[PDB]
C-alpha cells in the first residue's frame, strides 16, 4: 500500500546566526591516505 | 558534557517576556522562535 | 575591543602531554596573560606570556599530573 | 527538616566526647540521619542546586545549599555519602563567585532570611568558613580569592561580627598575626556581668519598623560568644 | 506616568504647573498618565 | 465627509495576513497593530 513510484522525503532543520554569515564543508565520501596533503574545500557567506 | 555523570555545563541564561512589543520599520513586532534550532552551542556540545 | 578564544578539552587524560590553545585579538598595545589549571592542591602555568600587538592565536603543550580518580577542576 | 536534623550529629559527637553515651542512642541517631540522608536528597537539581521550592528553572538559595553541603559533610564522618554530589554542589555554588574584586555576591529571597543585614561580605565569609572545614587542602582557589577579598575588607571597614567570623577564619589557617591584630579589639568589646564576661550585640537600631522585621539580638550575641570561644579555644602556640 | 513619580515640580506662584515629559524610546500603547498633590499638612479630610 | 446622504469616502485598501513571519536584526517577529490610533488620514477628515 505504498506510492505508485519511488519517492522519499527528507526533513531537515535550519541553523541560526544573528547577523548572517555562514560556513559549510564540501563533504567527502573518501578516505584520505597518510602523509598526503589534502585540500578539502570550505564555502562561506558573510553579511553586511 | 555529562561525563561520568558530571554536568559541567553553564546554566541557561534568563528568558525574555513574550508580550513586549517592538517597532523597527513597518508594523509592530513580537518575538517568536523554534524550540529546537541550531547554533554554535549546538554545533559544539557534540565534540564537547 | 579585545576578545579571546579558549580552546580546551573538557575531558583531561591522566599522565600524558596535552594541548590547550588561545586566540586573542582586538587589542593594540602590549598586554600580559596567565593560563592556570586548578589542581586540588597546585596551580599550573600553561600560558603566562607577555603580549605584543594583535593577532595572537597560540596552542601549546603541558603534562597532566596523575590522580587516582576522575575529578572536575578549574582552568583560569 | 534539614535544619532540625543538623544538630543531632553534633549532639552525637557531644555524647561521645562527653563519654556519656549508649549504643541504642547511637543506632537511633543512625536511623534518624538515614531518613535525613534519603529524604531531602531527592530535592536536588540536576545542576546540583537545592531550593525550597520545587521548580527546576527556579534556583538560588545558596545559603541553604551550602548548609546542605556542610551538614552532609559533617554526617560523612559518621555515615557514607557520595562525594560526587558534593563536588557538583561545589560546581553549582562557584557560579556565585564570578566576581574578581567583588569576590562573591549574596542573594537573599526565602521564607526566613538570616541575622545578617544583607551585606554580601558577611555571607561570603560564611561560605568561606563552611568551605574551610572540608576534606580538601589549600589548593582550592576559592580559598585564594576568599582570603583576597577578606584582606581587602579587613583594614578598611565592616561591622563587629563579620570581623568576629574572620577571627576564627584566620585561626583555622593559623595566620596568627592578624588574628591577634583583631583579637585585641575583639576582647576589648567585652562586657562585665555578674562574675562573668561576655559580648552583647550593639542595638543602634530601635524597635522593629517597616523594614525591620527580625529581632536578631540574642542569637547574634550567642553566635559571637561561641565564635570567640572557638577562636580563643586555640591560641597559635600557647594555651594556658 | 504609570506608577513612577517623575514630575516633582514647583508651581509658578499661581497654580499653573507645566512639565516637559520625555517621549523618546516609548512604544507604549495605552499610557494613562496621572498627576498628584502629596502633602501631609493641609486641612483636608477624606470625604467621599 | 458624509454630508447630505453623500459619503464621498474612498474604500479602504487590502488587509494584511496575521501569520507572516519576518526577521530583521535580532529576534523573529509577527505583526500586531492597534485599531485606536491616529494617522494623517484621521488628521484630515476632521476638517473636511
Amino acid at each position: 500500500e505504498g506510492p505508485d513510484f519511488p519517492t522519499a522525503q527528507h526533513f531537515v532543520m535550519r541553523f541560526y546566526s544573528e547577523t548572517g554569515s555562514f560556513l559549510d564543508i564540501q563533504g567527502s565520501s573518501v578516505e584520505l591516505n597518510c602523509g598526503q596533503v589534502h585540500n578539502i574545500s570550505v564555502r562561506y557567506i558573510l553579511s553586511l | 558534557y555529562n561525563y561520568g555523570g558530571f554536568n559541567l555545563e553553564e546554566p541557561e541564561p534568563p528568558c525574555e517576556d513574550p508580550n513586549t512589543v517592538i517597532f523597527c520599520k513597518g508594523r509592530y513586532y513580537l518575538p517568536v522562535s523554534s524550540s529546537t534550532e541550531g547554533d554554535t552551542y549546538q554545533n559544539l556540545r557534540r565534540v564537547g | 575591543k579585545v576578545q579571546y578564544a579558549l580552546t580546551i578539552p573538557a575531558l583531561l587524560k591522566s599522565g600524558e602531554t596535552q594541548r590547550a590553545c588561545v586566540n586573542l585579538i582586538g587589542y593594540h598595545q602590549p598586554l600580559a596573560l596567565s593560563v592556570v589549571l586548578e589542581h586540588q592542591r597546585v596551580n599550573i602555568s600553561i600560558f603566562s606570556e607577555k603580549v605584543q600587538p594583535p593577532h595572537y592565536f597560540k596552542c601549546n603543550k603541558f603534562m597532566v599530573p596523575t590522580v587516582i580518580t576522575n575529578a572536575p577542576d578549574f582552568v583560569t | 527538616n534539614l535544619a532540625r536534623m543538623a544538630p543531632i550529629p553534633y549532639v552525637l559527637e557531644y555524647l561521645n566526647n562527653t563519654n556519656q553515651l549508649t549504643d541504642e542512642l547511637l543506632q537511633t541517631a543512625v536511623q534518624f540521619l538515614n531518613e535525613g540522608y534519603y529524604r531531602q536528597l531527592r530535592y536536588k537539581l540536576p545542576s546540583g542546586a537545592y531550593d525550597a521550592f520545587w521548580s527546576s528553572p527556579s534556583d538560588g538559595s545558596s545559603w541553604l545549599s551550602a548548609y546542605t553541603f556542610k551538614t552532609f559533610e559533617k554526617a560523612k564522618k559518621y555515615i557514607y555519602v557520595d562525594g560526587k554530589i558534593q563536588q557538583q554542589t561545589l560546581l553549582y555554588l562557584q557560579t556565585s563567585q564570578k566576581l574578581d574584586n567583588g569576590c562573591f555576591k549574596a542573594e537573599g529571597n526565602l521564607f526566613m532570611r538570616q541575622c545578617g543585614q544583607e551585606r554580601d561580605l558577611c555571607f561570603t565569609a560564611y561560605l568561606a568558613i563552611a568551605l574551610l572545614e572540608s576534606n580538601y587542602s589549600s589548593g582550592m582557589t576559592l580559598l585564594d580569592d576568599a582570603l583576597g577579598c577578606l584582606e581587602a575588607a579587613m583594614s578598611s571597614a565592616s561591622t563587629l561580627y563579620f570581623k568576629s567570623y574572620t577571627v576564627y577564619v584566620f585561626t583555622l589557617v593559623q595566620n596568627w598575626e592578624i588574628r591577634n591584630t583583631l583579637l585585641n579589639e575583639l576582647k576589648s568589646k567585652v562586657v562585665s556581668e555578674r562574675g562573668t564576661l561576655h559580648w552583647e550585640r550593639e542595638d543602634k537600631l530601635g524597635q522593629e519598623g517597616i523594614p525591620l522585621y527580625y529581632p536578631n539580638y540574642s542569637p547574634a550575641e550567642v553566635e559571637i560568644t561561641a565564635y570567640m570561644l572557638l577562636s580563643i579555644a586555640k591560641g597559635s602556640d600557647p594555651t594556658h | 506616568l504609570a506608577g513612577k513619580t517623575i514630575g516633582a515640580v514647583l508651581t509658578d506662584k499661581e497654580g499653573r504647573a507645566e512639565y516637559a515629559i520625555d517621549t523618546s524610546s516609548f512604544v507604549q500603547e495605552n499610557f494613562t498618565v496621572v498627576v498628584s498633590y502629596e502633602n501631609p499638612h493641609q486641612c483636608y479630610y477624606t470625604e467621599w
